[PDB]
């Protein structure tokens, strides 16, 4: 079942903006329905969204951006390991 | 005219890595400065939030100087590549980062060539996906060099500091302590690896293509580490990650820090360790590795593992409180790790393993139970040609010649390998009355490979090696016992 994490550094929290991370074996086809799927269950509900991008190579995924109100549903999207919300990173 | 921080990091005898790519992630950068024009190459790779080219160049083209800039750089005229993750006030998000490390693997794919270093010269807070997007990236075979955050604090608690299989390094100065940075400073603990200079550090300004600035910080100090591991590839294209950071390790100077400016309990999770070249037969390399605390539940255990190429050769624990059970050697997925046990009404204990890379080596573990109504309990590498690598001890309850003792209550473990090339050794020190620790050290050209305390009735917190040398807790006497090991060819 799978879970949600943000920033435990709340200035550092960038909300709006989520990682969805799909499980390891998942492949890119899959991933990209995935994330068809869940616009399309978003618009369904009065949601837009936007998918900023998809990952292959490390870490099957994708980048979207939604309101947080639909974090239960995509935690219940096939294939999802976990979703992280977006922070900040700084120069050291 | 040598500056301070390349001539501390030159060994006691010394006479760049081009078959090595060094991939920088942070700001944009002047690639045009003299330190630099014609060995770096932009990839024009941008993702970075919303917010004068000089300022928003300052810490990407300093950084790329001090790794390979051809008059004040570590490996001078070593390749690299740039990408924009960071904005001109210095700022990035973990998905732009996540984006970057990917394409840097894309490229990789596309058009492969030697050993890469990622140079990650900036932190977050604790992140699951980029530690585990580290953590792949790492596993297929790229070396990652990431600052150990500027935040005086525990490293394990930014990203991707805190990410296991990446090379956090934190900042020294001139004189060997660490380094302040305004009300803050370098970042420490277990998720460190080493320290390099990370003040005063002169490099390229990208206020004018021949000018030069001095900035501080774990980027500095992580930007050396970055060019020695290029030299080190360079010379030896074909090490490992767990290879790479026992030769990192190894070739530091020791023990120059002052620990006394870390927080008490930092002290023994951080490593004294300041960053060096290799002086430039085969030989022992062991490392100490810390587990996480394992936490105040009944059953807690901590487990500390070594890499897929290294060999567990000991196990000890180690409590503030003293309240715990022991450790034990055990098997997990058929690597050995070590395990150890918090006492129920305790907060918590830290498992300490010593891995150390021995290929030509079959280990296994011997154990026997606890005794009970004798004088102790006994156990010991029965076949000739085998040598005991390490003792362990674990116990049930809350009160109480290559042959390990325990406790007649405790069980008893021993680490034995078939390993002909390898001579050891054992040295006791014992102190009547600790004052507060008693410690024991093998000898010059020797490795540590085996740290515990001789059993009796002594309130020992536990045992850990630093180094080449073994520490014994303490809250009859107290003896420190070290296993001491060295190749003979």
């Amino acid at each position: 079942t799978a879970t949600f994490h943000r920033c435990a550094k709340d200035p550092w929290r960038l909300p709006g903006t989520y990682v969805v991370v799909l499980k390891e074996e998942t492949h890119l086809s899959q991933s990209e329905r995935t994330a068809r799927r869940l616009q399309a269950q978003a618009a369904r509900r009065g949601y837009l969204t936007k998918i900023l991008h998809v990952f292959h190579g490390l870490l099957p995924g994708f980048l979207v951006k939604m309101s947080g109100d639909l974090l239960e549903l995509a935690l219940k999207l096939p294939h999802v390991d976990y979703i992280e919300e977006d922070s900040s990173v700084f120069a050291q | 005219s040598i500056p301070w921080n390349l001539e501390r990091i030159t060994p006691p005898r010394y006479r760049g890595g081009s078959l090595v790519e060094v991939y920088l992630l942070d700001t944009s950068i002047q690639s045009d400065h003299r330190e630099i024009e014609g060995r770096v190459m932009v990839t024009d790779f941008e993702n970075v939030p919303e917010e004068q080219a000089s300022k928003c160049d300052s810490h990407g083209t300093h950084l790329a100087g001090v790794v390979s800039g051809r008059d004040a750089g570590v490996a001078k005229g070593a390749s690299m590549r740039s990408l924009r993750v960071l904005n001109c006030q210095g700022k990035g998000t973990v998905s732009g980062t996540l984006i970057g490390l990917e394409f840097i693997r894309k490229s990789q794919l596309v058009q492969p060539v030697g050993p890469l270093v990622v140079l990650l010269p900036l932190a977050g807070g604790y992140s699951r996906v980029l530690n585990a997007a580290c953590q792949r990236l790492a596993r297929a075979g790229v070396v990652l060099v990431t600052a150990a955050g500027n935040f005086r604090d525990d490293a394990c608690l930014y990203s991707p500091a805190s990410a296991p299989e990446v090379i956090t390094v934190g900042a020294t100065n001139a004189q060997d302590q660490p380094v302040t940075l305004g009300t803050l400073g370098t970042n420490f603990g277990r998720c460190v690896d080493l320290f390099a200079p990370g003040e005063d550090i002169i490099g390229a300004s990208s206020d004018c293509s021949t000018c030069f600035v001095s900035q501080s910080g774990t980027s500095q100090a992580a930007a050396h580490v970055a060019g020695i591991a290029a030299m080190m590839l360079s010379a030896e294209p074909e090490l490992t990650l767990a290879e790479l950071r026992q030769r990192l390790i190894h070739f530091s100077a020791k023990d120059v820090i002052n620990e006394a400016w870390f927080p008490e309990d930092q002290r023994v999770l951080t490593p004294n360790l300041v960053a060096a070249l290799p002086p430039s037969g085969w030989q022992l390399f062991c490392r100490t590795v810390w587990s996480a605390h394992s936490g105040p539940t009944r059953m807690a255990t901590a487990v500390a593992r070594c890499a897929p190429d290294e060999e567990l050769l000991s196990c000890s624990s180690f409590s503030r409180s003293g309240k715990r059970r022991g450790e034990r050697m055990e098997a997990q997925g058929g690597k050995l790790v070590c395990r150890a046990h918090n006492a129920f009404g305790g907060e918590g204990v830290y498992a300490i393993a010593r891995c150390c890379l021995l290929p030509q080596a079959n280990c296994s573990v011997h154990t026997a139970p606890p005794a009970e109504a004798s004088m102790g309990t006994r156990v010991h590498c029965h076949q000739q040609g085998h040598v005991l690598t390490g003792c362990s001890s674990h116990w049930e309850v809350e009160d109480l010649p290559n042959q390990c003792v325990g406790h007649r209550e405790a069980s008893i473990h021993a680490s034995c390998c078939h390993a002909p090339g390898l001579e050891c050794k054992v040295k006791e020190h014992g102190i009547p009355a600790p004052q507060e620790q008693v410690t024991v050290a093998c000898e010059e050209g020797w490795t540590l490979t085996g740290c515990s305390a001789l059993p009796g009735t002594s309130h020992v917190l536990g045992a850990y090696a630093v180094d080449n040398t073994c520490v014994v807790r303490s809250r009859g006497a107290v003896t420190a016992v070290a296993i001491c090991c060295r190749s003979r060819h």
